[PDB]
Parts: C-alpha cells; structure tokens; sequence
C-alpha cells in the first residue's frame, strides 16, 4: 500500500485511493507490526572476489568486483524493440567471461595422457601405494560461507547458459562451451575418485585435517535436474545430451564401459534425482522423474549397479505418486 | 490525437482535406524555394523568412518539407560561401530543430545528428565559433537511444579527451556542463568516459585467495616421480580427446579487461540501478 | 467518499519552485523543530571576500572621477579627515531620501513603497536622473481678468 | 521593440561582441525619453522689414575602414543603413505616443529629423561606453590544463555592461558652468530640465 504514495506525474487515482483507505483505517495503520525489523547482511565478513585493473596513469593495480552485472545480465538473458538482440549479446558475452573466470587457469604436464591412464589403473585395482599427502592439509585461514556462495553464483551461470539454447543464434557457441566443460569436469571426476578409494583405506585419528577448499564441479548435476523438466525443447534435449556426454567421455578415457561404473560420480548423481523427488514443486518432481528415466534407459550402467539401487528407485517414484496434489495437471504423476 | 475539446475561438485550429493539404504544401515548397535563391538582397525581409522556416520545423510534421529546409540549412552551413543569413543566426534554427527528440517518428532526428557528426567530424571547422554553439545537439546525441549513433557520438568524445584517470576525473567534475541533460541520469555517460582511461588488452583473473575448481594439475601431482607404463597401450581416440582438452585448457586461460567491462559500460544504459552501482 | 476528479487542476500539479523561510521564528537554531523545496542560502567558495570590496569602494570611486592616478600610487587620494566627512554624506542622503519617499508614497493611498517615490523625490530635490527603470493651463477666471486688464490699458 | 536595429549602431560604432538584453533595454529607455522630451527666422535678415532675393571620430572611422575585410566591409556597409522610423512610421509613432503629446500625422521630415538625432544619441553613447569600458578593464588588470571539445579557441572580448552606459548619461547630463555662474558664492541648488544631449 505505502507504493502507491507518488506525486502527480504517478497516476493520482490509485494514490488518492491508498490515502482514503490509510485515513479511514485511522489509528490501525501504525500498530500492525509485531516483528523488529528486517535487514540485509553479508555471510561472511572478509574482501569479495575481484580482478586487477589498471589505471592509465598509475603505476599499481587496483581492484574490481567480479560480481558487478551479473544479475542483470541473467535477468536480461532468461527473461523474454529491435535493440534486444544488441543487448542479450552482451549479457551473453558477460556470462561467458565469468563462467570462463570462475573455472579458472591451469597448466599440465607434458605427458597428461600417461598419467591419466596411470590414474585409471591404480582406481581398476586397489593400489595403496599412492601418497595423498597434499590432500590432508588443513585449510584454517579462509571463510566456508564464501565458498558457498561461489558455488550458487557458479550454479546460477550455467542454468543461465543452458537456458541460452533456446536462441537459435546462441546455439551452437554454448553447446560447444558445455560439451567442453563437461570433458574437462569428468578428467576431474576421475582424480577425485582415486583420492577418495585412497582416503578410506586408511582409517585413522592422526590430528591431519581436511584437504583444501574448491568449488564442486558438480554444481552441473544440479543444474541438469533443474533443466530437464523445462518448458522449451531444446533446453531439454540438451540436458540429457550432456550426460550422454560425460558417460561416453569416461568410456573413451577408460578403454571399455566394463569399469566406467566404479566411478563415486554415477552414486551422486542417482542421490540428486532421488532426491529431485521429494522437493515441494511439481517441476523438481517431474526433472527427478525423469532423470531417473535417463539413468535407466539411455546410459546402461550396468545390471549390478540397478540391482542396488532400484530400492531408491521405487521409494522415490511411488513417493512422486503419492505428494502431487490432485487438482494440478496429471502430466507429473503420469511420468512417475 | 490529445482528444483536447474545441473551444469558440474565430482563429481556432480547423482541420483540412489531404488534397487541400498537399496543394498548400507544394505551395509553399514552391515558394520557399524561390525566395531562398536571393538571400543575398533579402534585406529587411532576411528575419522573417527564418521566422517562419523556425516555425515551420519546429510545428510541422510533413516529412518533405521538413527534409528540404534540413537540406537547405546543411547547403547554408557547408556549401555557402558568401554572406552568410546573418552569420551565425543558422544556428537559431538548428537550436530550434532539437525538438525532433520528442516526435515518436526517428526519420527527422536521425537525419539531424547525421547532420550534426558531419559538423563535428570535420578538421576545417574545429575549435571554431560552430562547434562551441553545438553542445546540447552533440549530448542529445550521445543520449539517444539508437544503439550506432549513440556509438558514434561516445567514440567522438573518447576521441577528443586525453587518457589519464585523474585528467578524466576533473573533466567530469569541473570541465564540462550537464544542463542539457538535467532530466536523465547522466552519470552514466560520466562511467562510460571514465572507463576509457583504464587498460583493456592485458588478461585478467581472480586472486589467489579466491575459489575455484579442483585444478587437474593438484590430481596429478602424486605421479610426479611416478615412472611407470600403462598396461594399456595408448590410441588414437585417446590422444585426440587430450589434444581438444589440451586446446580448451589453452582457451581457457585467454580473458582480457575488454571482455567483462565493454558489455558493463553497454548494459549500464538500460538499468538506472546498476548505473548508480557501478 | 472523495470526488477524485478525471483531471487535476493546474494548481495542483505545479512542479515545485524554491521558496523563502517565512514565519519568523528564526533559521539555524539547534533545538527541536517544512516546504517542499527550500531555497539554497548564499554562499562564496573563494575570493575577495565583501569586507574588501566594501572598503575600496570609495578609492573606486575617487579613481572614477579624478580623471586617472598613475602608476605606483592608489588608495590615499582622501585624507583621514575626508573620507569621514563623504562617509557622513552618504549615511545623510540615504536616510533623508528614505524618509522623505516612504511618506510620499503613504500620501498617495498606497500601501507599498515602488521605485516611482524614490525617483520623483530625486528629481525634484537633488536633480538626479537615474535611467533604464521605466501640463498646466489658465482656466476661465484668469483669462478673464486678464481680459479686463488688457481693456482696461488701452 | 528596436533591439535588433540598436545592435546593428553598436555594432557600426565600434562594439563588435553580443551586448546582453540590459545593454539594448537601457540604451532604448534613453533613446526613447530623449525622444518623448523633444534661413532661420533669427538670422540678420530679419532686423529689416522687408526682405530681398540673394545673388578623433574620423581617424578611427578611416582605421577601421582600412583594418576589415571585405566580408566584413559588407557586414558595416549594411548594417550602417540601421534606423529607427525608415518605413516605420506607424510602428515608431506608436513607440514614441505622438497621439497622446501631440497633434497626430506630423510631416514625414519630422520622422526623418528624429531619426537621424537617434542614430546619432546611439553613436555617442557606445562611443563613450566603450572608453569607460576600457580604462576600467585597463586598470583591473594591474588553471584547466588538458582540454575539452567546446571551450572556446581565444575568447577575450566582451561587451558593455549597464553600469558602464550609466557613468556614460552621467557624463552626458552635466551642463556648462555659464549655465551655473549666476548662483557662485551662494547655497541654492541648481534645478534644471532634461539635457537634450
């Protein structure tokens, strides 16, 4: 009510309204509030993430916040005169940068392949011979909430680029961008499980801590769940074209599909869509459903892998059945 | 158009026939034409046939007529060479021609800052009694909402200023008037002339204290001193998925100041809360 | 209800303009207390400074109409004791001129003081004319006598 | 009214910059008061009864006529056909109010008359405004590095101000000391009517 108070060049109608209404209210339009006040704050207290820049006449680098536009630009992007093209370029071009920013730099050795396929060896059999030293130092000196927070910013910049495949002039440069980063995200998955077959065989209380802190990379697993039961078609097609992706990445690095399912991803990855299905909105439900529907007839894991997690299976989709409410569409429960 | 009620006044606005309308527009075109080839010997009537030429720019929409006094000032303004209609009293007409911003028809407007970035591109005239007179045309230039000219307008600025922060900063502060543009948040072309006193060609990235992905070279660390050979001989399809991931990895680290601040500096023209933030 | 009217009036949508501090209670007293737009007070960031100006007025002055004072002197064209006696003139003539045009301008039913009264008043008492601020005949009886007068001479 | 026709005199005189709307309102006011204020039958002749038949200014002018151009030279030959009532008569006796002070539809040489003495009160004013104007400015006078795109290329001139055209009228308005002599050694001030300068 108190939105409407603008002077003339506001529509007077509806502010004289709201007045009329205040004043006949009296003495009851000051004493409704029963909380404090709500107010904003910061998770966390320490500097924001930032690039240099550097001032023409100047001799240092200062910095600048890696956060500025990225709101607008989303809103820009996903949410739809003839100078709208010029801009959702823009936003696009923005968010790809930042993508690019928040995945990050590094450079390997020359001899990667013959590491990697070390790497799968040792995780075929059960080498303990492995040192893991690096990952057992503790990280004490920064701030988790930050972490998180990179994390759904990094989450919200890849729903917003799979979303942007429903251009048919964006298409093709975000579809080569996420087969990429999907490759590259499965050549990690691979090293994270090495390291976690390593860490349980070694069941101590030594006073060695946690290893470092990063952003997960399967902050995509979430947004694919969040993709899947999407009003346009391509955005769907596209979804489950990126894990057609990473399952014929991991065969192509392993050799044959015989041990791809050793993996820790495929477990986290059946957890998401089981847990998809018991969300409060009928879209989660219906990205979880099928989700699993993808899992079992477009990958084939193999028949151990579904013998052990077809209790889950059934408890999610018969939990599907019984929460839809029944005066929405029946499209869900048909699905399940 | 306003549905404004007719009033009883003998010299009320009327309406008239198309035919009627045409016939008097070619009239006057006739006429204007011929009295404009002896402006040398105007004498006393020099004044109110710019009156009326102001009047009629500034009232009529036909867009013929419209075009042809606009042609007719940009042939006084370039091609003349004797004396002038009173020296600089053109520019009372040109001053008189920015009320096309307002119209709901960009024909006229856009052929007016044509106009107006022919006047200030020129070397001959620079720094000359023309261009000081030109100010609140060349800023509603640099407002418009036509994506290129407003462009253009933006690189003519750059172009003229000098490229160092502090210098910069002091021409927005105290070098420069915002009158004209007194009713629109302006400090956005403020940023946007204050950007362009920061270096965009070297590569950027976040700080070391900053969160990223696990990077591939941590994972295989371990097999520093490790010298041993797979069981498994390497392939093809092997190298060539290491050689697209060796290039993509490449790719990745290739981010450059321009990339993140150009889209800022043109998205900050559509949203006035992100201008006041940046 | 309340007649909201299809149209406001021109009075009501006026677009604001700066106005003066009436009342006279007073401006700038810090105790426990307004328009929609007040006018922005008076201000000078750097320069001179009035106590300056004021005080070389009367060199200004005298420069004015001497003719011209050459160079490497200025300012004591008036001795001590003259300068009093031209500042004395001044306050004289502004208040003799002051009280003479308030009460010329009440004469006439008027209850404002115009720049009029103050112009007729120097006119016609000390011969100034100050520009750029915007008959009488015998009647009967005269013409009359002067008629008898005249018949009677010849 | 006539505010154009009085920037072309000053202009003809010698006051080449853009005088504001004061400059010309003040110097109309003048010209109109002065207006609104205002053989020969006294020559030798006519001590008989009866009658028989018979039988720095220019320094500068030519300075400048030398020192402009031939736009220029164009410019000040028609500007300097600048008057008040050619081929206004009706336009300048409604400014002047001959109805409401005199008999109306005097001759046309009275218009011509009148014109010429205002062309020349507008001459004399600006001739003596300017000189004011210079010894003030010439005894006044005894950081924006970098650069725009409007900034004008030497500046440097400037017009009259109203207070410069006052000390002008006040200078105009004095009279002769013979008009003075007959009151010396006594205290009665000196009331008199307009000067017709």
């Amino acid at each position: 009510l108190f939105d409407h108070l603008k002077p003339h060049p506001y529509s007077h109608f509806h502010a004289h309204t709201t007045l009329r209404i205040l004043g006949k209210l009296g003495g009851r339009n000051r004493k409704f509030m029963t909380e404090a006040l709500p107010v904003t704050f910061q998770q966390y207290v320490d500097d924001r993430a930032s690039f240099d820049l550097r001032l023409i006449g100047s001799k240092r680098d200062r910095a600048f916040p890696a956060h500025l536009g990225i709101d607008l630009a989303i809103q820009k992007l996903t949410e739809i005169r003839q100078y709208d093209p010029y801009y959702k370029r823009q936003a696009l071009n923005l968010i790809i940068a930042q993508t690019k920013l928040r995945v990050g730099f590094d450079s390997v050795p020359e001899d990667l392949p013959r590491l990697v396929r070390l790497q799968v060896e040792d995780l075929v059999k059960k080498n303990r011979d492995v040192d893991i030293s690096l990952f057992e130092v503790s990280d004490k000196e920064r701030s988790i909430a930050k972490k998180n927070e990179e994390q759904a910013l990094l989450k919200r910049l890849l729903k917003a680029l799979l979303y942007a495949e429903s251009i048919p002039e964006f298409k093709q440069e975000v579809d080569a961008l996420l087969v990429n980063l999907a490759r590259h995200f499965t050549l990690i998955e691979i090293g994270r499980s090495v390291i976690d077959m390593k860490k349980a065989y070694t069941p101590f209380d030594t006073k060695s801590g946690e290893g470092p802190l990063f952003i997960d990379n399967r902050v995509l697993s979430e947004a694919i769940l969040e993709s899947l039961a999407n009003e346009n078609l391509e955005v769907r097609e596209a979804a489950k074209r990126l894990i057609k992706e990473m399952h014929n990445a991991a065969v192509t690095v392993f050799g044959s599909p015989m041990h791809v399912p050793r993996m820790t991803f495929w477990s986290s990855l059946a957890s998401t869509f089981c847990h998809g299905c018991y969300e409060e909105e009928w879209f989660t439900k219906q990205g979880g459903a099928l989700g699993i529907q993808t899992l079992l007839t477009e990958i084939d894991l193999g028949d151990l892998w579904v013998a052990a997690k077809q209790i889950e299976f059934v408890r999610a989709l018969m939990y599907v059945v019984k929460d839809m409410p029944q005066d929405l569409p029946e499209k869900t429960r048909r699905t399940a | 158009a306003s549905g404004l009620r007719p009033q009883a006044d003998p010299n009320a606005p009327t309406e008239m026939k198309a035919y009627d309308l045409e016939i008097q527009t070619n009239l006057i075109l006739k006429a204007i034409e011929v009295t404009a080839m002896r402006m040398e010997i105007l004498g006393d009537n020099r004044r109110p046939f710019l009156s009326v030429l102001a009047t009629i720019v500034e009232k009529s929409l036909h867009i013929p007529l419209c075009e042809k006094i606009l042609e007719m000032v940009e042939g006084w303004v370039f091609r003349s060479e004797g004396t002038w209609p009173t020296l600089k009293e053109k520019t009372a007409v040109l001053h008189k021609m920015i009320s096309f911003e307002h119209r709901t028809d960009p024909t006229m407007l856009h052929k007016f800052l044509n106009l107006v970035l022919r006047i200030y591109e020129d070397p001959k005239i620079t720094r000359t009694e023309l261009t000081v007179r030109m100010e609140h045309a060349f800023l509603i230039g640099t407002r418009a909402q036509d994506v290129e000219m407003r462009n253009k307008f933006m690189s003519i600025f750059d172009k003229c200023l000098s490229k160092t922060a502090s210098a910069r900063l002091a021409y927005v502060i105290l070098g420069q008037n915002w009158d004209t543009l007194a009713d629109s948040y302006w400090l956005a072309q403020a940023s946007q002339l204050l950007l362009g006193a920061v270096d965009m060609n070297p590569t950027i990235q976040l700080h070391q204290d900053d969160f990223r992905t696990l990077p591939i070279s941590q994972l295989v660390a371990p097999y520093a001193k490790d010298s041993r050979e797979p069981s498994v001989m390497i392939d093809d399809k092997f190298e060539a998925f290491m050689a697209n991931h060796r290039r993509f990895l490449a790719e990745l680290g290739d981010v450059r100041a321009r990339d993140v601040l150009e889209p800022l500096m043109q998205l900050q023209h559509i949203d006035a809360n992100f201008a006041h933030e940046l | 209800k309340l007649p909201i009217p299809k149209v406001l009036h021109d009075k009501a949508i006026q677009m604001p303009q700066p106005v003066p501090n009436i009342g006279g209670a007073g401006s700038g007293r810090p105790t426990y207390t307004q328009p929609a737009l007040p006018k922005t007070p008076a201000f000078q960031l750097e320069g001179e400074g009035e106590r300056v100006l004021n005080k070389k007025k009367l060199d200004e002055l005298v420069r004015q109409v001497c003719g011209g004072t050459a160079e490497g002197q200025d300012g004591n064209m008036l001795t001590p004791e003259v300068e009093e006696s031209v500042l004395n003139m001044a306050d004289a003539f502004v208040d003799n001129v002051l009280h003479q045009a308030c009460r010329n301008a009440k004469e006439r039913g008027s209850k404002v003081l115009e720049i009029r009264d103050i112009q007729l008043v120097l006119e016609r008492v000390y011969n100034i004319r100050i520009p750029g601020y915007a008959k009488v005949q015998p009647n009967s009886n005269w013409i009359k006598k002067m008629s008898a007068v005249q018949a009677a001479k010849v | 009214a006539n505010w154009f026709e009085l920037c072309q005199m000053m202009y003809v005189s010698g006051e080449t910059g853009e005088p504001s709307l004061e400059t010309t309102g003040i110097i109309e006011d003048i010209v109109r008061q002065q207006v609104i204020e205002i053989g020969l039958p006294w020559e030798p002749a006519s001590f008989y009864s009866v009658e028989v038949p018979e039988r720095q200014r220019l320094r500068k002018a030519d300075e400048r006529t030398k020192a402009m151009t031939k736009e220029e030279y164009v410019t000040w030959s028609e500007f300097r056909q600048a008057s008040f009532t050619y081929r206004k008569g009706k336009r300048f006796r409604e400014w002047a109010g001959f109805g409401l002070v005199t008999d109306s539809k005097p001759s046309d040489d009275i218009i011509d008359i009148l014109g010429f003495l205002t062309f020349e009160m507008v001459q004399t004013l600006t001739e003596e405004a300017l000189k004011i104007k210079e010894q003030e400015d010439l005894h006044r006078e005894r950081l924006t590095g970098g650069g725009g795109l409007f900034d004008p290329p030497n500046e440097g001139r400037t017009p009259v101000e109203p207070r410069h055209i006052q000390e002008a009228f006040r200078r105009l308005q004095q009279r002769p000391k013979k008009a003075r002599a007959m009151l010396n050694g006594t205290k009665l001030q000196q009331r008199t009517q307009l000067k017709l300068f």
